[PDB]
C-alpha cells in the first residue's frame, strides 16, 4: 500500500474534498478550500524497459474523498496497492512433462479474461541529415511502394494514431541519393 | 464443501478413490467419513483433483491455491530471432540485422 | 533416433566415415535425383502429406537406407574421381 | 501492444520460481476443482 | 445379468444452471461419461462473444474516451462479460450499438434493443461517464466457438474498430459426482450427477445435449476402417 | 510407479496358510502391501490375493481400481512367476516395447527396485 | 508478409524439415553437446520446444 | 473437418487406430472413455472357477504334475473361450489327461458352439503315474473381476478365479501431435488395442463407440 504513493505511480488526494470530473485522462477534485485541482492521468507513457504505464480511476463521479486518498490507480496497482502481476489460481503438480525444470503449464482461461496481457511500447525513430546529392525528410510520398501499404500512413509520414502496423509495414518515411 | 453438503450432494467416488490413495501416502487419517478426511486434506492446502483430459481423479491430492505469479521483462516475441539469411555489414561480411 | 544408426555405426570403421558415405551417396543422390538409388521400390522411404503418400524428399535419410540394404560399396579410392563422376553422369543425366 | 501470456513467456512469483510457460492447455485438458473450476496455472513441484 | 437402462434426471436453476442424474450406471461409467461430456461442454459448446468494438474519437484500443472513467482497454474488458443471446440459430453476427451521456452509468441495458437479440446480464458496468462525458460505440457480437484472440480473427467493422478477444464458449464451468448406488442384487454402480453453470445464453440441457451430439459424431468417425 | 507401498497395517504378521492373510485383509485387519511372513516366506498380501497371470492382465486390473500401480502383487512375466508391483512390470514392458527385444528388456533393467 | 501464410506452405515446411535436423545451441556452451541436432517440429507459440532429456 | 480413420491391425489381438485430425482438446476426449469402455465393458469371457480333484485350496500344489495349481489357473485366465451362442452365459470345460502329457486348451472335451481360441496353450505337464481331472468354468462377463468379488462355485472345493472377462488385454493410446494447415496442435489420437482373439481389437473398438453411443442416447427423457 506505501509502494504505490512512495513511487508516485498513483496519483492521490491533497485535501478532502469532492470529484467534480472523473475521467481516464484526467481526474479534477473540488477541495474544502473550494479550489479546483485538476490531476493530468500519464496513460501509457513508454517506459524506459517497455512497458505501459497507465493511471485508471478508482472514485465514482461525484463522491466523498479524504485527504491523503486514492484517485486513480497507478501503473501495476489494484486499489491502491502494487500489483505487479495477477495472483492465478495455481495448482502445484508435474503434468505431462509440461512442467519441467521451473516451465510452467497455463490455462487457457487465463488468456481467456485476458490475464497476463502486457501492454508495451516500443519506441522508433528516424532522423534526418543533409548530403550534397540530397537531404532527408519525413514524408507519405515513399517510392515504389503501393497506397495500400501506406494505408496506416497519414500526410506527414507519420503512422496514424491507432493503426495496426506489423513487421514490414512502415512507420516513417524518408529519403535521400 | 458447504454448497456441496447444502445442496444435498454427498461425497464423488473419484474423491473417495483419492482419500484412499492419500491414506496410503498417508496424508490424511485413516477411517474418518470423506468430509472429514476432505476436511484434513485442505488443511493441507491441498485439494482432490480431477485430470480434466483423463477424468479420472488425480491419485494422490496436490496443492492448489492463488499465487501472485506475474509476467517478467523477459517475454519472448521480443527475444524471438529466425532468419534464413540477414543483410550483411559493410564493415564485415557477417550477416548484421 | 535414426532407424539403423547401430548397424551403420558397425559397418563403418568410423562414425565419420559413415558421414563422409551417407552424405557423398546424399550428394550423388541430389546431383542425379534420386533416380541412382539402390532401393527398391517398396524400400523407398515414404512420407505423409494432404495429399497422400510421397517419396522421402530428404536425401540424407535415403542415403542411410541405402547404406542399411549394404548394396552401396564404400572404401578410399575405389575409383578416380573423374571417371566415377562421368560414368555416374552417363548412366543418368 | 497487448502483449498476452503466449508460449515461452517468463513467469514468476515472489519467491523465486522462474518460469516459463510451457503449453497454453485449454480450460478442458486441465485440472480441476470439483465443484468444476478449472486450475488457472499448473507449477512443476520440482521446482520448490 | 446385464444391467437395462438407467432413469435420467433433470433438475435446472434458471437458465444458467442445471443438474442431471443418470444412475444406475456399471462400476466406471461414472466418470466415463462423465468426463468427455465435461471436456467437450467447456471446450467445443457454440456460444457468443463481443468480436469487434468501434468507439467514436477513439482510434485505438489504448486510447481513453473524455469523460468517461473506465478506458477503452478496461471497457473493452468488461465489453468481454457481455452475455449475448441470439434467439435465431440461423443468425451468427450481431451489431449493438450504444448512444450515452450525462452523469449516468452506462450497462449491457443500454445497449439498443435488436430484434431476436438478448442481453442476458443488465447489470454489466460498461464504463462511468460524467458531465460533458459521451458514450458511442458499435459493438460487434459473433457466434463461435471456444477461445480466438484478437491477433487470430482481427475483426474490424471499420478502420478505428477494434478486435477484441472472444470468448465464445458459454458454458462457464463444469463438474460431475460419481456416487454409490446398487440395485439390490447388485452393488458398487455408479452414479453421475452433470453440473453445469453456464453464462445463460445456452441451457445447460441445450449445452449437454449438443455436447451428446459431438460426442457422439465422434464416434461416428469410428465407422470407416482403412 | 515403481516402489513398494510399506504400509504399516500388516506390521509383519506370521500366517499358516495365506488364506488367513488373504481373511485378514478383508477383515481390514491388515493392508495388502504391508510386508508379511505367510508360512516360511515373507510376502504382502497383494502377492496372494492378486496373483496376476498375463502382466496385460495385471494393468488391466489397475485401471479398474482393483489394484494399484504400487500394490506389491504375482505377476507372471516371461513364464517366469514373479513378486512385484503392477507399475514395475509397467516399467519392464516399457522398456521391453520402447526396444521391442522383450528378453534383454527384463534381463536389462532391475525390478526388485 | 504475414497473412501471406497457408495450408500449403505450411505442408511445404514439413515437407522439407522432414528428414532435416536443427543445432540447437545453449548459451553459454561448455562442452561437445553443447549443440545437438533435433528434426524440427513445427509447434504453435513463438518458443523453441525443447526436449526434455537434453536439458541436462 | 472430417477427420480421416487409419486402421492398422495385426491379426485379431492386435490393432493400431489413428484418427486425425481433432480439434485441439479432443484427443483424450475421446481416447480415455473409450479406453474405459474397452476396459471395463466390452462384452467378454473368463474362467471364473476352477474344480480339480485333488486340490482343495488354489495353494496346495498338485502331485503327478510339474506345474503348480496357481500356475494353472493362471494358464486359465489366460485361457481365451468364445461363444459362438449368443445366448450363452455360462459353460463348464472338462479336462481328463494323464501319465507323461503336455495338456493344451484343446484337450478340453469339445462343447457345442464353444471354441478355445488359444488351445496350443500349455495348461499343464504330467508324469508317470500323474492323473490330472479338472472342470472350469467359464462365464460371459465385463472387464476384470478378482476372484473374491464374484465368489461363485459350481460345488465344494471349487476354486474361484479372477474373472478376466474383458477380450480387450490392453488399451494404450498416444495423443500426439498433428498439423493441418497452420494448426499443428490438433490432436492426433493413435489408439493402440491388445485384444485376446476372442474379439478382434477393431470389433472391440467398434463395440465400445456402440456403448458409449448408446450411453450418450440417456440424455433425452427426464
Amino acid at each position: 500500500e506505501r509502494v504505490v504513493r512512495d513511487s508516485l505511480a498513483a496519483l492521490y488526494a491533497e485535501e478532502d474534498g469532492e470529484v467534480a470530473k472523473v475521467d481516464g485522462n484526467r481526474i479534477v477534485v473540488r477541495y474544502e478550500d473550494g479550489r479546483l485541482v485538476e490531476y493530468p492521468l500519464r496513460r501509457f507513457y513508454r517506459s524506459n524497459q517497455g512497458t505501459a504505464l497507465d493511471q485508471r480511476p478508482r472514485v465514482v463521479v461525484g463522491q466523498r474523498v479524504r485527504k491523503g486518498d486514492l484517485l486513480a490507480d497507478g501503473p501495476a496497482s489494484e486499489n491502491g496497492f502494487l500489483a505487479l502481476g495477477q495472483n492465478v489460481l495455481v495448482a502445484i503438480m508435474p503434468f505431462d512433462g509440461y512442467n519441467f525444470e521451473d516451465a510452467i503449464v497455463i490455462s487457457e482461461e487465463l488468456l481467456k479474461r485476458d490475464f497476463y496481457t502486457s501492454i508495451h511500447i516500443e519506441r522508433y525513430e528516424i532522423e534526418a541529415r543533409d548530403t550534397k546529392l540530397g537531404p532527408e525528410r519525413i514524408t507519405r510520398d515513399i517510392p515504389h511502394l503501393s497506397e495500400a501499404a501506406l494505408r496506416d500512413l497519414d500526410e506527414e509520414g507519420v503512422v496514424r494514431i491507432g493503426a495496426e502496423v506489423k513487421p514490414g509495414d512502415i512507420l516513417v518515411g524518408r529519403t535521400s541519393f | 464443501f458447504g454448497k456441496r453438503k447444502g445442496e444435498g450432494f454427498g461425497v464423488d467416488k473419484r474423491e473417495v478413490e483419492v482419500l484412499r490413495r492419500a491414506e496410503k501416502l498417508g496424508l490424511v487419517t485413516p477411517g474418518k467419513t470423506p468430509e472429514e478426511q476432505l476436511k484434513e486434506l485442505f488443511l493441507q492446502g491441498k485439494v482432490v483433483l480431477y485430470d480434466g483430459r483423463t477424468g479420472e481423479p488425480i491419485e494422490g491430492p496436490i496443492v492448489v491455491g492463488q499465487m501472485f505469479i506475474m509476467k517478467l521483462y523477459h517475454m519472448v516475441e521480443d527475444k524471438m530471432h529466425a532468419r534464413s539469411t540477414g543483410p550483411y555489414s559493410l564493415i564485415t561480411q557477417q550477416p548484421l540485422g | 533416433a535414426e532407424p539403423g544408426i547401430d548397424k551403420l555405426f558397425g559397418m563403418v570403421d568410423s562414425k565419420y566415415r559413415l558421414t563422409v558415405v551417407v552424405a557423398k551417396r546424399a550428394q550423388q543422390l541430389l546431383r542425379h535425383g534420386f533416380k541412382n538409388t539402390v532401393l527398391e521400390p517398396e524400400e523407398r522411404p515414404k512420407m505423409q502429406t494432404l495429399e497422400g503418400l510421397f517419396d522421402d524428399p530428404n536425401a540424407v535419410t535415403w542415403a542411410m537406407k541405402e547404406l542399411l540394404t549394404g548394396r552401396l560399396v564404400f572404401g578410399e579410392n575405389l575409383v578416380p574421381e573423374d571417371r566415377l563422376q562421368k560414368e555416374m553422369e552417363r548412366l543418368y543425366p | 501492444q497487448k502483449r498476452k501470456l503466449q508460449v515461452g513467456d517468463k513467469l514468476a512469483n515472489r519467491h523465486g520460481n522462474k518460469g516459463v510457460v510451457a503449453k497454453i492447455l485449454p480450460v478442458e485438458d486441465m485440472p480441476h476443482l470439483p465443484d468444476g473450476t478449472p486450475v488457472d496455472v499448473i507449477l512443476n513441484p520440482l521446482g520448490v | 445379468s446385464k444391467l437395462k437402462a438407467p432413469v435420467f434426471t433433470v433438475r435446472t436453476q434458471g437458465r444458467e444452471y442445471g443438474e442431471f442424474v443418470l444412475e444406475p450406471l456399471e462400476r466406471g461409467f461414472g466418470v466415463t461419461l462423465g468426463n468427455p461430456l465435461r471436456r467437450i461442454l467447456l471446450s467445443s459448446i457454440p456460444g457468443t462473444a463481443v468480436t469487434s468494438v468501434y468507439i467514436e474519437d477513439v482510434l485505438h484500443e489504448f486510447s481513453t474516451i473524455p469523460g468517461v472513467k473506465e478506458d477503452v482497454v478496461e471497457i473493452i474488458l468488461n465489453l468481454k462479460e457481455l452475455v449475448v443471446r441470439f434467439l435465431n440459430p440461423s443468425l451468427q453476427t450481431v451489431t449493438l450499438l450504444l448512444k450515452a451521456e450525462g452523469p449516468k452509468e452506462v450497462k449491457a441495458r443500454d445497449f439498443l434493443p435488436v430484434a431476436d437479440v438478448e442481453i442476458m446480464n443488465p447489470d454489466l458496468h460498461i464504463a462511468t461517464l460524467e458531465e460533458g462525458g459521451r458514450l458511442n460505440m458499435e459493438v460487434r457480437v459473433d457466434r463461435g466457438v471456444g477461445y480466438v484472440p484478437a491477433e487470430k480473427h482481427g475483426i474490424k467493422d471499420r478502420i478505428n474498430a477494434i478486435p477484441v478477444d472472444a470468448v465464445f464458449s458459454p458454458v462457464r464451468r463444469v463438474a460431475f459426482q460419481v456416487e454409490d448406488t446398487r440395485l439390490g442384487q447388485r452393488t458398487d454402480l455408479d452414479k453421475l450427477t452433470l453440473r453445469i453453470w453456464t453464462d445463460g445464453s445456452v441451457t445447460p440441457l441445450e449445452a449437454l445435449n449438443q455436447a451428446v451430439e459431438i460426442l457422439r459424431e465422434h464416434l461416428t468417425y469410428f465407422s470407416n476402417p482403412q | 510407479i515403481t516402489q513398494v507401498r510399506k504400509e504399516k497395517k500388516g506390521a509383519g504378521l506370521e500366517f499358516a496358510t495365506p488364506e488367513e492373510a488373504l481373511a485378514a485383509h478383508e477383515r481390514g485387519e491388515v493392508a495388502l502391501n504391508a510386508p508379511i511372513k505367510v508360512a516360511g516366506r515373507e510376502t504382502s498380501v497383494g502377492r496372494l490375493k492378486y496373483v496376476f497371470a498375463n502382466p496385460d492382465e495385471a494393468l488391466l486390473a489397475v485401471a479398474h481400481g482393483i489394484v494399484d500401480l504400487q500394490d506389491v502383487v504375482t505377476v507372471r512375466y516371461m513364464g517366469k512367476r514373479l513378486e512385484t508391483s503392477p507399475g514395475r512390470i509397467l516399467f519392464a514392458r516399457i522398456v521391453a516395447e520402447a526396444v521391442e527385444d522383450e528378453k534383454v528388456a527384463w534381463e536389462l533393467i532391475q525390478l526388485d527396485v | 508478409r504475414q497473412r501471406d501464410i497457408k495450408d500449403e506452405v505450411w505442408d511445404a515446411l514439413e515437407e522439407v524439415i522432414h528428414g532435416k535436423v536443427v543445432l540447437l545451441n545453449r548459451a553459454p556452451t561448455l562442452h561437445r553437446l553443447g549443440i545437438q541436432a533435433f528434426q524440427p517440429v513445427l509447434v504453435e507459440g513463438q518458443s523453441i520446444q525443447l526436449h526434455p532429456l537434453v536439458c541436462e
